[PDB]
Formats: C-alpha cells, sequence, structure tokens
RNA sequence: CGGUGAAAUUGAACUGGCCGUGAAGAUGCGGCCUACCCGUGGCAGGACGAAAAGACCCCGUGGAGCUUUACUGCAGCCUG
RNA sequence: CAGGCGGUAGGGGAGCGUUCCCGAUGCCGAUGAAGGCCGACCCGCGAGGCGGCUGGAGGUAAGGGAAGUGCGAAUGCCGGCAUGAGUAACGAUAAAGAGGGUGAGAAUCCCUCUCGCCGUAAGCCCAAGGGUUCCUACGCAAUGGUCGUCAGCGUAGGGUU
RNA sequence: GGUCAAGAUGGUAAGGGCCCACGGUGGAUGCCUCGGCACCCGAGCCGAUGAAGGACGUGGCUACCUGCGAUAAGCCAGGGGGAGCCGGUAGCGGGCGUGGAUCCCUGGAUGUCCGAAUGGGGGAACCCGGCCGGCGGGAACGCCGGUCACCGCGCUUUUGCGCGGGGGGAACCUGGGGAACUGAAACAUCUCAGUACCCAGAGGAGAGGAAAGAGAAAUCGACUCCCUGAGUAGCGGCGAGCGAAAGGGGACCAGCCUAAACCGUCCGGCUUGUCCGGGCGGGGUCGUGGGGCCCUCGGACACCGAAUCCCCAGCCUAGCCGAAGCUGUUGGGAAGCAGCGCCAGAGAGGGUGAAAGCCCCGUAGGCGAAAGGUGGGGGGAUAGGUGAGGGUACCCGAGUACCCCGUGGUUCGUGGAGCCAUGGGGGAAUCUGGGCGGACCACCGCCUAAGGCUAAGUACUCCGGGUGACCGAUAGCGCACCAGUACCGUGAGGGAAAGGUGAAAAGAACCCCGGGAGGGGAGUGAAAUAGAGCCUGAAACCGUGGGCUUACAAGCAGUCACGGCCCCGCAAGGGGUUGUGGCGUGCCUAUUGAAGCAUGAGCCGGCGACUCACGGUCGUGGGCGAGCUUAAGCCGUUGAGGCGGAGGCGUAGGGAAACCGAGUCCGAACAGGGCGCAAAGUCCGCGGCCGUGGACCCGAAACCGGGCGAGCUAGCCCUGGCC
C-alpha cells in the first residue's frame, strides 16, 4: 500500500492529444489519416536495388556443414573449466552454444591470450590452436561417421 | 420471500413495524409474499358509489407488505423454523420448534 | 377586423452618407457631413442577397461512356 | 549575480481535474451519498475547501494502478428551442341571403323559405380496388387545413344470407 | 408680491438594454434495473409418429402479451410438494382444493388449416377428387374418419408389399465454382487469394487418419491441433511483396481391413468337359506375403469404432437441512447510535420502508435426493476376429503406373523445376516387382501405391451456467420488454422510439367556477415544487414582479476612469447599475496575406476522433552477465503460484564460397577494407518511435458478387371493347 513505481517507470510519454492548449500533432494534409504515407523509404529503395551483386542462394534447402561455433580458451580458462577434457558435451554452460545461430554444432579454439588452444579432444582447433594446445599439454582427437 | 414461505394463516409478530402487536394473517400469497396481518389499514375514501353504502368510504384496508414480521410464536416469540427428525412413518412434520414451539396442529388452532 | 397559424438563411449585431482605407469595390478602422423613440403599407440598391462546398477551369501517375487496325487477352470464325 | 521569460507548425518538462482497479471499503451518511442551485477563503492554473439552498441515496480515496475522457468547433451526430410571422398561405371567382330549431357555444349542424352552378355532367350504373365502414345510439379533449353541440372523427351495439 | 428679458437644469416609457426574484415549456441527468456485451465451462442435433416455421381458434364475460387447438386459463399417468390457485388483469360474475389443490419434471392423448406436402390443384395457411366405415332427410348432399406423391433404394422376375430420402438449422465444416477494388504512390505479370460470394452436401463436428512417408544418422516411425521451427530455406516486372517443410518441445496414442483365382464349394451359365458369371468361405498382405505339396505344427487370457447387455446410469426439473440477539434509542423510518447476549469447515450477494453473520434468502456449510431420457468410466459376460516352421517350378489389391503436350497443387510466378494431382494420345509390370532421396545417368537407400473403416487430442457457436481495472439508459444487442414491430420502399429491402409515481397505493370519496377539461379547498403524508408520464428533474426560449438604466443619438463589443442612483455594510468598504469621456476590426479553418465581402458559425444540451496486437526500435526504471522463458502437466472461494528447459537473442568474426579463425579476403600481395578492440548483454517494465494490419476521425466518382422488380417504361404475345 505504498511503494509507488520508483523513479520514473510508470506511463512516460502517453501524451494525449495535441497540446494543453491548442493542438494538431503534424505537418499539412500530406499526412492525414488513411495517411500511413510513403513508409520506411522512397530514395533509400532505390538504393537497395543500386548495384547488381554476387551473393546468390539459388533454388533450394539443403546444405552442409563444418560447424563454425566460436569457443573460447579464454572463457574456459580465465574461469569455467577442466583443463584437458571438456568436449562439445561438456559445453553447456559454456556460453559458445548457449546462445542462438548453431548451439550444437561445433566448438573451436578461439587461442587467444596466452597459449591460443585447446587440450581436450574436439574439432575445432584454429591451427594456432593445435600449437599452444601442444605447449600447454593437452590431449586432442578427432573420429569421424 | 420466493415460491417458498414463511408462515401461513399462522399467527405472529411485528418488528420494525408501527404495531409489534402480531394477530391473525388473513392471507398470504407464494411469491410476493403479500400477507394481511389485520394490522393497519385505512379507508380508500370509496367510489362516492352505492357500491359500498351509496354513501361510501371503503374500511377494512389491509394489504401487508414488508417482511420484518417475526413468523412463528410458540410460547417463544421470535424464533426461525426447524424441519424434521420424522419420528413416524411417513414424517414430515416441518412443524416450527425452537426455544418453545409451535407446529400449527390441525387442532384447536390453525 | 376575426378563427388559423408554417418555410429556408443567418455570430452575434443596436448595422447613414461620405471621401478614404484595408487582400486592393467596407455600416462595423481614419478624418468628416446629417441624423431622435417606434411602426404599417410600398420601391427594389447594397449586405456580394438566398439557393447548390461551379457542371468555367485547372489541378488529382481520379472515375466512367464510345472510339481507332495505342497495349495485352476473351469471344467466334478459319485452320496443320 | 546573472537574466533570460512575444512567440502556431514542432520538439522537451512539469501539473489538472475526469469515471473505474487495490482501493490493503477508513470509513463518510437520513444532523444526506450523489447531481444540482448560489458564494468578495485555496490554486501561478486545469482545479481546490469551505458556507448557504436542493435533493434522495450513495459515495469513495491517503498512496499507487487502469483508461471508449475532458472538446466552439467538422454546411457534424441525436434531441429539444428559437426565426422571419402572428405578414405568405386555406387547395379552384360554381355566389349565396333569410326565418325558425337544437345546443354550454352554433358564419361554419337541422328543417323550411328566397337564390346561383352543374345536366351531359359536378348523371346514375357494373366493374377495380379500398377494405372499413353502412346504420342506430351516445361523445368530441385528437382529426378536419380555426369553426363545430358536424363526420367518412371516438365508444357500443346491429347490419350484407 | 407682480410683470418681462436672460441662463441653467428635471421628472415624465409605447418598448427596449444589464441585474434579482419567482414560473412555464425542454430533458441534461446522479443514480438505478427482470437488458446487452465479453471470456471461460457446460451443451450440440430438428424432420413426415408430416419438424423448424406460421394462418385462423379457446379461455363466463377478453383486441392484446401466454399457453394450448376442436377433448384449446388445458384431459392422463407416474416423479416432486406444501398448503393455497383459476396465467400477464387486479374487475365483474362465479370457483377447486390438506380423502398431497397452484405448481416444478418425465413420459402420455387427441393433437384445426398452412409449411418439405406428396392423393389433385393452388394466387400457402384454400378449393377439388377416386376406396371401406359411419350418421342423416335414403339415392344424389355432406362432415369425422381411416384413406391414395415423388424419388432412388434392396426383396418374391408376380406382393410391386416391405425400406431410404427428402425438410431444416446462428457459426464451426468438405468439396463443388469462384471477383474487382487497394498494394505494387501508374499498371497489364503480380496483388489482395483461393479472400468475398452462388452451390452440393455428410455432422454434431466433420477434416485428415497405418507410409510407393520422412530423412540420411546403417534414423525415425499413423492422422489431427499447439509451441518452435527462420519469416530464414526461398517464390518473384527477384520489385509490393509472398514464405515452407523433417526435426524438437506438447497433447493425444487402436489399429483394423476387403477383389485381390488359388483353394474347394457351389448355382447360373454358355454351351459341357477343364471360360465367364455370381454366393461360402481359407486367402480375406499392416511395415509384406497368400495360396497349393512334403515334414516340425497346435490341446485356456484380446478386445473392438456403438459388435453387445447390466449396472453406480453425470444430468434433466422438482430436494433439504442448514449457525446466533433482544432492550433501548434518535427517527414516518431503522437492519442504524447505544447496551449488553450470539454464529461461524457456511463475512459470496441480494431481499425485509436510511448501510444485519445473529432480520428476508432452502447460499456460500455440508448434504440431497427419483421407477422415465442420455455411457466415457469399472467390470464383467457376451469375444467377429485375430494369435506357429521350413520346403518348392509359380499364380493371386485395383481399369492408366509410366511417357508427349495441355493444366492444378506446393514456400515455386515458367524456370536446370522435383513429388502428388488430372485433360487430351500413347499405353504395363506380381515381391530380380514398381514410384520415391539426387533434371538426368551409374549407386546405396526408401516405401510398398492405381479399394475399404472409425474413433482420441485444435474449430465452431443457436442453446444452459458461471465470471468481468466489460456498459448505464443517446454505451451497451439497434433491440431491458405487448422494437425486428411502428413506419418507407414494388419487391428485394430499411429499420425508431418509450426505462423509474411512492416505502407501501393509502393514487385521491367530498364540497366549491365549469360543457368539459381543468381550477380552490378537505383528506394523503414524513414530501406531493413525491402527483400519474408524475424521481433527480440543469442549459435554451417565452413568461409575472422588482433594481438600475433610456428620445439631439452614431458602437461587436467593450472596457480603464470617473460621476449619479440603489444595495450588505462597523468602517474599511465591498456589491448592481450605469451618463461623461480615452482608447479598442468579433473568434474560428485554410493563408505572402483577413475586418472579413473567403470561410465555418442558427441557439441550448448529450455524442464527437492518434488505439490495439504483435513485430520491432531508441530511450530509460528495474533483475543477473550468460540473461529470460513459450506450447504443457500439475495446485488451484481467495481459486496461491510452482514447476514445463524444443528456443532466440548474446558469446569473434572474414568470405560469393572452399573455408580460416581472432584472424582475415584481394593477393603474390607485406598495400587496403570487414576488425582485434569483449569495454559483457539479456530479460521485464514505461515510454518517444516505424511495418503490417481501416491505425488522428467522417468524406467521393466508381469496380466487382448475389439477388430484387414490365401494376417502372418500351417493346412483342393472347384477348375483349371503342372510335
Amino acid at each position: 500500500l505504498r511503494p509507488n513505481p520508483g523513479a520514473n517507470k510508470r506511463r512516460k510519454r502517453v501524451g494525449r492529444g495535441p497540446g494543453s492548449g491548442h493542438g494538431k500533432t503534424a505537418t499539412r494534409g500530406h499526412k492525414g489519416q488513411k495517411s500511413r504515407s510513403g513508409g520506411l523509404k522512397d530514395p533509400r529503395r532505390f538504393e537497395g536495388g543500386r548495384s547488381t551483386t554476387l551473393m546468390r542462394l539459388p533454388k533450394r534447402g539443403m546444405q552442409g556443414q563444418v560447424p563454425g561455433e566460436i569457443k573460447r580458451p579464454r572463457y574456459q580458462g580465465v574461469n569455467l573449466k577442466d583443463l584437458a577434457r571438456f568436449e562439445g558435451e561438456v559445453t553447456p554452460e559454456l556460453l559458445v552454444r548457449a546462445g542462438l545461430l548453431k548451439k550444437g554444432y561445433r566448438l573451436k579454439i578461439l587461442g587467444e591470450g596466452e597459449a591460443k588452444p585447446l587440450k581436450v579432444v574436439a574439432h575445432a582447433f584454429s591451427k594456432s590452436a593445435l600449437e599452444k594446445l601442444k605447449a600447454a599439454g593437452g590431449e586432442p582427437v578427432l573420429l569421424e561417421a | 420471500m420466493r415460491v417458498k414461505m414463511h408462515v401461513k394463516k399462522g399467527d405472529t409478530v411485528l418488528v420494525a413495524s408501527g404495531k409489534y402487536k402480531g394477530r391473525v394473517g388473513k392471507v398470504k400469497e407464494v411469491l410476493p409474499k403479500k400477507y394481511a396481518v389485520i394490522v393497519e389499514g385505512v379507508n380508500i375514501v370509496k367510489k362516492a358509489v352505492r357500491v359500498s353504502p351509496k354513501y361510501p368510504q371503503g374500511g377494512f384496508i389491509e394489504k401487508e407488505a414488508p417482511l420484518h414480521a417475526s413468523k412463528v410464536r410458540p410460547i417463544c416469540p421470535a424464533c426461525g423454523k426447524p424441519t424434521r427428525v420424522r419420528k413416524k412413518f411417513l414424517e414430515n412434520g416441518k412443524k416450527i420448534r425452537v426455544c418453545a414451539k409451535c407446529g400449527g396442529a390441525l387442532d384447536t388452532e390453525e
């Protein structure tokens, strides 16, 4: 019976009509009622087409794969891991499958600060990966179908 | 005050009223409880007709409205009405029992 | 005189002429000349009189009705 | 101390009532809910209290939430009420005047007496289509373009085989 | 005191102007409802035993609203039920009933005439007819009556006996056929869209519904509906735009069959032997066999989609109880202020003359109950019919698959364009069979087509119940109660208004002007400025009285000043009223621009227009940085929230890609651009804000669909008359 919205929250701009005294809202006739006019963009659309193109995604719906999920040895070792075996499987918490564009696809070796690899078998190890993987101390592996 | 009722010809009390002096309930409807306690009317200073004396002004005015009347009165006045325990083969006897009691036995009085 | 008892148009108006003036044809703003209160039966000038958001127009990459060997098809005819 | 403060379009800020939702119904109230009617304390305002009259029962907020909402104004929408107007108008230039009568009142009903216009129709007739009414008896506040004790008007009853 | 010359001021309204009092017509309207509307559950078929839907009837005395229909305010029987009823009329004039009367329900009976109508016709609701019965004056007449389409449907070819349908229905529903606008700011591909609408038809819900499927993992496994799947994959004057599918989360989870010659059986066949035809079957393919020969076989658990029957049949409408106060008291009132005493697994609400747990209410408390009409459950029985192993020459689910063009689907608009689907011509395979993944070819894989049946989970709303930061009589259904009727239109078709007197009728005897209305009194009563259109009852406009004011005056208005009146006043002074004067072009819209002579504007009153859903997007108020949770399952007066972890957004990105990767594509180039740079977002809200949706609001020419009319008018046809 008291806690009114703290700061501002509550209705901030449902400003009614056009002006305390006066009122009318905008320009001149060009924007009447049935006036949801020249929408998004006129000459901007000209641009839109304005150019040949080199990106063609043809008559279809069934592409292959080579799973590009950006994973980071940095989140890993900085503070959420097990320096030898984690595997795609163990990466749930990992913020490299817990987002959206390929959750379950493939975890690559964002080899960065300090070493730059992966000491846990898997798939996605930058070349830089293979190398600092070998330095950091890791057993990486990669079986198929 | 519905398809169901309170007392009938009965004999009862006037709480919120002007009389309280209970007495003969000459008639009581089914829906509008409309009941006449023969306890407060008028004259309708009649037609001027020979319907009433050629020189008229009806007398017995008695349409009893309000329902704050304290129906039923055993050796007890204001009391609700019980129901049954049957007791006998085929026994409704929704007689009135509370504190004192009265059921309007078909005898000595209604 | 008596019985009767409507109808558009219109801010409200108590609304002279002037010479002037003003968006450029004014009772209503300027300076000035006459002229009190009211009403009837008339006379048509103004108040752009009423009347209908001009059928003159323009304008609206508006509509609709012919048309023509404009554009595309439909019909029916002719035809492997 | 600056220092500024005409100012639509338009952009920013900040308040106003307004009917509902909690209203953690507080209740207030027949010594009145409410809307109303009037008023030289409150508000920089949108509003406020408060006083007085009406008026018959509601109404509601301390704090916050929800919105068919605040309107001259759109030849607007619906309902009133005005205006020329007590002038224009009464539906045909086929005219009517009297006497007595009945009546609460009769230019405007009834008889009867003078009189004009139809007559080739303002004739009768069948039919159509109307479908009450026709009659007889009461009545007129509505209706006839005022009348009106008259009616094809209102009330009732009977009426065509 | 009188005469004359001069000057200055005064009152005197027919009406009008501002102010005050008091009326009237007008209904705002505050509140108030047996009335809507919104969501959710319940419910979901009517009809020839001629229905839905109406015409004319009856109520002693009734136009009408009612219910019945000719046995007509109803008769019968059973279920229910407490003592009153002869519906809304209360009035008249008569009644039935505790030897369950009014009435609530379930099954009863005639059940007028119309309406599918059907015995025939016909402008429906009215006129005709043929058969047996009857009565009357017999025959002729004429009534009750039972009687007599049509359809296709199967049965005895002769019953033409015995069935079926048809006729409806607010919305949902399947297929049949199927359109312009508007967008694409033109517009012809395109678009709205397979949308509106005409139709046919099965239902109570149909729809679809056991795979020549998916999809590529050596995977799934009916069909339907929800969330997600991307609005990506993509379709395209690649433009406006349009836009999937497997999977995953969820819900709901039966699967079952027939001709399929072979068997034999059989009857008809033709014509006889050994072909076809049609009945019984075993076979009667579920994810593949089925049949016929040889051998191992085999001697009790399975119910349907109602197989089916009996039940606690859920209800239908009637049921029942059921908690505790009185004294006082201010009041016309009290249920109120006050006193003490009271209930509570039931302080949900309404109702009893102003606001009660203990007063009215058969409610929340809990419980109740029936011999009819409906079944899921739980279980039984009824159980058709399913339910083995190898061997062997094979014959045994469709008449067209398939391929040419002509077309439909589909996220496909013509394309390299696949699969299903059909209009033309071609024109076959039995499990080495044949369509399907990749136009197509070589593979593997997939499924088993060209028959059949149905449940269960999303839709829909006529009808019932309930709840509403959903409405109050101009909003709500237009419609709150003799509104889908008044009334306009030819028909099609359009389509109002009017809610409240009061607490209860005690609503007005009676006297008085009057033809009447209506007007003064008496009584009403708490009021009648509560008096019958009669609550609250304001603005507008017209009225009766009072104050100031007004006849040498030129001005929207006004209004600053002041002076004369009159007013409350203690004075201060405050009111209203103005004559003298100063200065003052009225407001809205669209205008370079308005006094307008440009416009809107008649006056009052109530209505009267920047929203909602998402997408988003930027802000900013709030939770953790990885942050947040749909569809559901579950607990839920209050119904209490909890859980549900298919996801989408982040978390490097760079590229047409191959990919590489914090690096990177160009590239043979150490030169640039996307960065690296986290400088964490992610979610909830509130809000400026676009995109789609009618998105400030009402506004047009018109285009398109389906119907409506020749008593419209011109024509033509038939048929009288008149000149």
